[PDB]
This record gives structure tokens, C-alpha cells and sequence, in this order.
RNA sequence: CAGUCGCGUAAGCGGGGCAUAGGAUCACAAGAUACAAAAAGGAAAGAUCUUGGAUUUUUGGAAAAGCUACGCUAGGGAUAA
RNA sequence: AUUCUAUGAUUAGUGUGAACGAAAAUAGAGCAGCCUAUUAAAAUAAGUAAAAUGGCUUUAAAGCUGUUUGAAUAUUGUGGG
């Protein structure tokens, strides 16, 4: 309940995604990964 | 005359195959414009995005 | 990647090398020591820089010109496989994978 | 009762090894790894190349620590002497290279074009000296803005192309890697690169406040003008 | 069915349907070839 | 090894944490894959890959309270009168 | 056309599981077609087909069914699968 799972989808709208968890009260998470569709690495940010 | 195959008919196509060039279009549009989000993701901040999916 | 050490000797005072003899020592020589080649000239060693060289696309043709002999070869990793004798699998399943136990292949075969 | 961990030696004296093979498991580092060996993340001792595992002291090294090794030779010793020259085996083998050549082909089997390309359409003498300077960064500001222009019409064209190649069941689709690669060639993630100078920007910062001070110049010769008038 | 028919009327394998194609025409009866250009 | 990113003058290091204390399948759900599609064209329901919710805590993974001095059968007599 | 025997088939499939389990087709035994039925029957079928719901059977289809409802009229493409 303290901790939540979330989904960093790729902004190369690609549908992949990384799964980490965080807190809930904290902000959302934002990272620069490396999308395996593309080959490259772009902006992946939380789902919601 | 069946359905698809037949004589004056068009098959329709299976539905990954129908939304493919509007699928591909939206990863080439979003990939042109990424180089401009990292720039206001790197100047804005981790901390004040305010932009997400939804 | 190849490393070209290139080394500056200075001379004892009042010694000069034998431009016959200097030619002589790199005769039937395959294997260049600096060591052995500085206790004998009585050399010291006073400076010194570096610089490596790799395989790049500009190898092949720089032989060619030269005819260095060398080009149409390359080194592929030795590879160690295991030294562990093969052994008979254990388990329920790998014992029951022969067409004897045709009627239990359904808990056998297409295992995730 | 748990389950053992079984710690200690793996591999005695002189005993063979090769790549990968542990070494000691131990809870931190009761021996610590030395020639040709590697330590992994629970400071488990895995030999590095094919030999014999030795075990050794380097007071050279460290006084108070003890090491294992791994030599080419079951009759070498460790630790060996600082001087002496690295012992070390090429671990290669000698293949013919190959005799690849460029023969893209154009047409498939059932004769469709492979790729399919298709581009999108849209102070006396210091005087003197400061001309110099000044000519010098003009010519500059000029052959800056003569090669901007031309790196805007790369990028046009390579963003703007599409190569559209044969996959499977006849379809043809730009792939998803060639997509990656139209922002820029891959090295670096187009965006975190700065695209201004740090010089650049102190230039326009002097600029900026001359032209403030040299404002208040003109405005305050402009009001003499106005109060000349007034007297 | 459309994969059978597609099989046989490419001449890739040589299919006894492949003469119902034109030059430029593609086997599938869904996917055809883009024109390279710029416009 | 391939892909492509960070740090570093460089050598190089990086597939989380100094080490040792967090369970699968099935079902279900969200993405990708383009494999098959029960006449045929689609679809549904399946298949592969990634991931999520478990005192699945009897943690190789049942949804589960007692009495019989009226007790029954098959056994052992791990000592029970 | 039906019936009987084997193969198809420890198959497709179903089911958490344990298990359960077709059809097409093939071979053999028999063979037979009709409404003017070789023993006397239809003016071609409406509360029917079907739908919702409760069950049966089952793979979700087809089939059987209580309750409440409720169609169309032939390849000049009406109706079932
Ligand atoms: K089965
Ligand atoms: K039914
Ligand atoms: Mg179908
Ligand atoms: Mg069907
Ligand atoms: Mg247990
Ligand atoms: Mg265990
Ligand atoms: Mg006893
Ligand atoms: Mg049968
Ligand atoms: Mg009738
Ligand atoms: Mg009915
Ligand atoms: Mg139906
Ligand atoms: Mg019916």
C-alpha cells in the first residue's frame, strides 16, 4: 500500500515500457532508457 | 464468388494489417519529435514535468 | 589493439654506433628486445610516447601498397568449453522421454 | 535447518582451471583476487584464463593480504617479481577472412522492388585594427549563418526521406531502427547536447549591457537638446 | 483462401496463377507496391 | 557478441545496492509479436515475448469445526491400563 | 438413407486436474427405394422456426426443454446448416 508499481511507457510511442517501483507519495518517475523497438534511447515517462 | 477471394471482391485484411501505416506513422512522427521533448525535459526539470501519458 | 612504443636512447658520451653494425643486429632478428638491444649498445633510455593501432578500413588497403603479408587472415577467440564428462539427465520427466512412455508424454513434452 | 551454503575452496593448489570456474566463496574478502582472476559481486574468485590456481602473498602489493592467482605454467611462482615481463598467452586462432563484397540486389525472387525510397518536397591605426577584429567576426558571423543553413537542409532531407522496404507477406513498411535514426546518426541522444556556446553567450551579455549604458547616452544627450531649447 | 492463392500466383514459385500479374502488380491481394518519387 | 548510452585526460568501469534475510502454474489484466484463423473474407477464442495484482505464510502452492463411555473395519503393538 | 464391426482415435477437442472423447473418410457385413409408399398416409405443414430466461446435452454451434414472447414463402436466391 506504501509502495506502488508503475509503467514507464516510451515516448516514442513504440508500447514499451519499464516497470519500477516508487513511493506514493512521491512524484511521478521520468528517465531517459533505451527503447529496444527504435534501437535508441528516448524520454520514458509513468503511464498516469 | 466466396467472400473475399471471389470474382469482384477486395479481401479486407487482417486488422494489424489494415492499421499498419497508421501505426508506423505515429512512431515516425513521435521520433521526429523527441529531440524537442529531451530539450524541455532536460530545461523544465525531472521535478516540474507535469506532462504524462494517459 | 597494437601498441607502437616509441623510445628516445641517449648514446655515452664519445660513442658512436657502427652504421654497419646497427643494420646487422635487426638481421635474422624476428623478435626485437629492447633489453638485450640496450645492455649491448650500452644505451640509456630517456624518453618516451605512445601510440596504439587497431584493424580499421584503411588497414587493408595500406598493406596492399606495402604488400605486408597478413591481410587475408583473422583471430577468432579460443573458446574453453566445459571439461565436465556428459552425464545421463536426472528428473521425472527426462527419464520418461522415449517412445516407451508414449502414453505420458503429455507431462513431458512441450515443457515451458 | 537450513540450507548450506557451502563456503570455502572450490579449486586447491595447482589444480586446473578454466574461465569461469570459482575459485573460493567466502563472505567478504578472506582472500583477495591477484593474477588473472576476477572477483564477482559476493567476492566469489573466478579464474580469468586457462592454468593452475595458486595461492600466494604479495607484500609488494599489500602487506597484509593474501591473493589467488591463475599461471600459464604449473611451475611458475607468485608472486611474480615486479620486473619481469608480463606473462601472457594470445588466446587466438588463425581463420581465412572473409570475402564479403557489396552485391545489395535490387528485386526480390517474385520481382518487387526491395526498397521502395521516396523523399518528401516543402584610434588612428586602432581603427584600423578593429576593422580587422571586427571584419574577422563578421566574415565568422557570415560563414556561421553560410553553414547553418546548409546543415538545415541535411536534416530536412534525411528527416524527410522514407524508405519503405519488403518485409513479410508482400507488405512494405518503414522499419522501426531506420525510424530511430532520422533525428541522428546514434552516439549521442539528440536534445542533451547543448546547442549554445558558453562564449557565445558572455558575447551577447556585453552586447546586451553596451547598448543599455550607450542607451542611457542618447537619452541623456537627447534631454540636453530639450533643456538647451528650454534656457 | 487468400494465403493459397497468394502462394501460387507470385512468380517467385514459379505458381501456374502468376500469369493473371502484371510487371509492376504484387502477388498479395491485399499489399501493393508504393511508388518511389517526390510528391 | 550485437545494439547504444553515462562517467573519465586516459586506462577503462557500468546488465543496481559490501556480502549473507521477497514463491511457480492456472485464471485475470495492460502492452508488444503477425504465428494460426474449423467453407471463404474478417473476428472471437488461442500462441510467443514483457509486465502487474498473492500472510498462494501448511511459502514445490486444499476454499474446511468438534463428539462418540454405544462406536465399526483394516492394522501396528513406536508402551499405551 | 438407416443399422452392425474395425480403423481413423491414449486424435481434434473439453477439463484446474483425474480423466472424458467426436466427425469426415476408409474397409467388411448387408444393400432398396419411395408418396400409385404393395396396403392404403401430405391438398408440403405457425403458437411452428426462433428470441429472452431456467435447465439438459455439449466445445461457445447444432440438438432437447418449462416460463414469457414470436417469423418468412423457392436458385428470378424465401427458409435451415
Ligand atoms: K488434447
Ligand atoms: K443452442
Ligand atoms: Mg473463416
Ligand atoms: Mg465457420
Ligand atoms: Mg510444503
Ligand atoms: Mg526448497
Ligand atoms: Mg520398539
Ligand atoms: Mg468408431
Ligand atoms: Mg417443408
Ligand atoms: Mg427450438
Ligand atoms: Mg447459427
Ligand atoms: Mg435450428
Amino acid at each position: 500500500s506504501r509502495i506502488i508499481n508503475v509503467r514507464l511507457i516510451s515516448m516514442a510511442m513504440t508500447g514499451y515500457f519499464y516497470t519500477f517501483t516508487r513511493p506514493r507519495t512521491s512524484l511521478p518517475m521520468s528517465m531517459l532508457k533505451y527503447d529496444p523497438i527504435v534501437r535508441r534511447k528516448v524520454l520514458f515517462l509513468e503511464q498516469k | 464468388r466466396v467472400k473475399g477471394t471471389g470474382v469482384g471482391e477486395k479481401v479486407k485484411g487482417h486488422k494489424h494489417e489494415r492499421t499498419l501505416v497508421a501505426k508506423m506513422e505515429k512512431r515516425r512522427e513521435a521520433m521526429l519529435a523527441m529531440p524537442d521533448l529531451i530539450r524541455e525535459w532536460k530545461k523544465v526539470g525531472k521535478r516540474n514535468w507535469t506532462k504524462f501519458p494517459k | 589493439y597494437h601498441r607502437l612504443n616509441v623510445f628516445v636512447l641517449e648514446q655515452k658520451p664519445g660513442a658512436k654506433i657502427d652504421g654497419e653494425a646497427l643494420k646487422k643486429h635487426l638481421e635474422n632478428r624476428e623478435n626485437f628486445s629492447l633489453k638485450g638491444f640496450r645492455e649491448k649498445f650500452d644505451l640509456e633510455p630517456v624518453g618516451f610516447n605512445l601510440f596504439r593501432s587497431e584493424w580499421d578500413e584503411g588497414t587493408a588497403e595500406v598493406m596492399e601498397r606495402h604488400g605486408i603479408p597478413g591481410a587475408e587472415v583473422e583471430f577468432k577467440r579460443q573458446k574453453f568449453a566445459s571439461l565436465k564428462p556428459p552425464r545421463k539427465a536426472r528428473g521425472w520427466e527426462a527419464k520418461r522421454q522415449k517412445p516407451k512412455y508414449k502414453s505420458l508424454w503429455k507431462y513431458v513434452k512441450r515443457i515451458a | 535447518r537450513t540450507i548450506p551454503k557451502k563456503l570455502g575452496a572450490k579449486k586447491t593448489g595447482d589444480q586446473y582451471v578454466i574461465p569461469g570456474n570459482i575459485i573460493y566463496k567466502q563472505r567478504g574478502t578472506l582472500w583477495h583476487p591477484g593474477e588473472n582472476t576476477i572477483m564477482g559481486r559476493d567476492h566469489t574468485i573466478h579464474a580469468a584464463v586457462a592454468g593452475y590456481v595458486k595461492y600466494y602473498r604479495d607484500p609488494q602489493l599489500h602487506p597484509d593480504r593474501q591473493y589467488i592467482g591463475v599461471v600459464f605454467n604449473r611451475n611458475d611462482k607468485l608472486p611474480y617479481p615486479k620486473d619481469a615481463p608480463r606473462k601472457r598467452k594470445l588466446g587466438l586462432v588463425a581463420v581465412p577472412r572473409k570475402v564479403e563484397e557489396v552485391e545489395k540486389p535490387t528485386m526480390s525472387a517474385s520481382g518487387l522492388p526491395l526498397f521502395v525510397t521516396r523523399h518528401e518536397t516543402i584610434s588612428s591605426v586602432i581603427a584600423e585594427l578593429i576593422k580587422e577584429k571586427l571584419a574577422a567576426r563578421a566574415e565568422y558571423n557570415a560563414r556561421q549563418s553560410a553553414l547553418r543553413k546548409l546543415q538545415q537542409q541535411k536534416m530536412l532531407a534525411r528527416r524527410g526521406t522514407r524508405v519503405l522496404r519488403l518485409m513479410n507477406n508482400y507488405s512494405y513498411r518503414e522499419t522501426n531502427w531506420e525510424i530511430g535514426r532520422l533525428i541522428g546518426d546514434p552516439g549521442s541522444v539528440p536534445g542533451t547536447e547543448k546547442v549554445g556556446s558558453r562564449k557565445a553567450k558572455f558575447r551577447a551579455r556585453r552586447r546586451r549591457r553596451n547598448t543599455f549604458l550607450l542607451g542611457i547616452k542618447e537619452r541623456k544627450l537627447a534631454k540636453a537638446d530639450r533643456r538647451e531649447e528650454y534656457r | 483462401s487468400r494465403w493459397d492463392i497468394e502462394y501460387y500466383r507470385d512468380p517467385a514459385h514459379r505458381g501456374y496463377l502468376s500469369h493473371q500479374l502484371a510487371p509492376g502488380e504484387s502477388p498479395s491481394l491485399y499489399f501493393k507496391v508504393p511508388t518511389g518519387g517526390e510528391k
